[PDB]
């Protein structure tokens, strides 16, 4: 976290530096997506 | 025209020459769209000034 790396999640593949995020996303959810449709943020399969 | 606007999607499935086609599809267009955007600017760059 607070740092640039490479993130592989669930095959997703991108660039971005991880914090932690205080958007709540229901049980269901998975990814989110911004205005620009790219991934507004992830999700930890292992520890949700 | 390509199978994914993700670009990491079409490296992470289709083989290095498969994988060129659909790069080239995506780049051909969103050069289209630049020159969508400086045409406009430059149309509203002599309307401003």
């Amino acid at each position: 976290k607070n740092k640039c790396v490479n993130f592989n999640f669930n095959g997703l593949t991108g660039t971005g530096v991880l914090t932690e995020s205080n958007k709540k996303f229901l049980p269901f959810q998975q990814f989110g997506r911004d205005i620009a449709d790219t991934t507004d943020a992830v999700r930890d399969p292992q520890t949700l | 025209g390509a199978i994914s606007s993700v670009l990491n999607d079409i490296l992470s499935r289709l083989d290095p020459p498969e994988a060129e086609v659909q790069i080239d599809r995506l780049i051909t267009g969103r050069l289209q769209s630049l020159q969508t955007y400086v045409t406009q600017q430059l149309i509203r760059a002599a309307e401003i000034r």
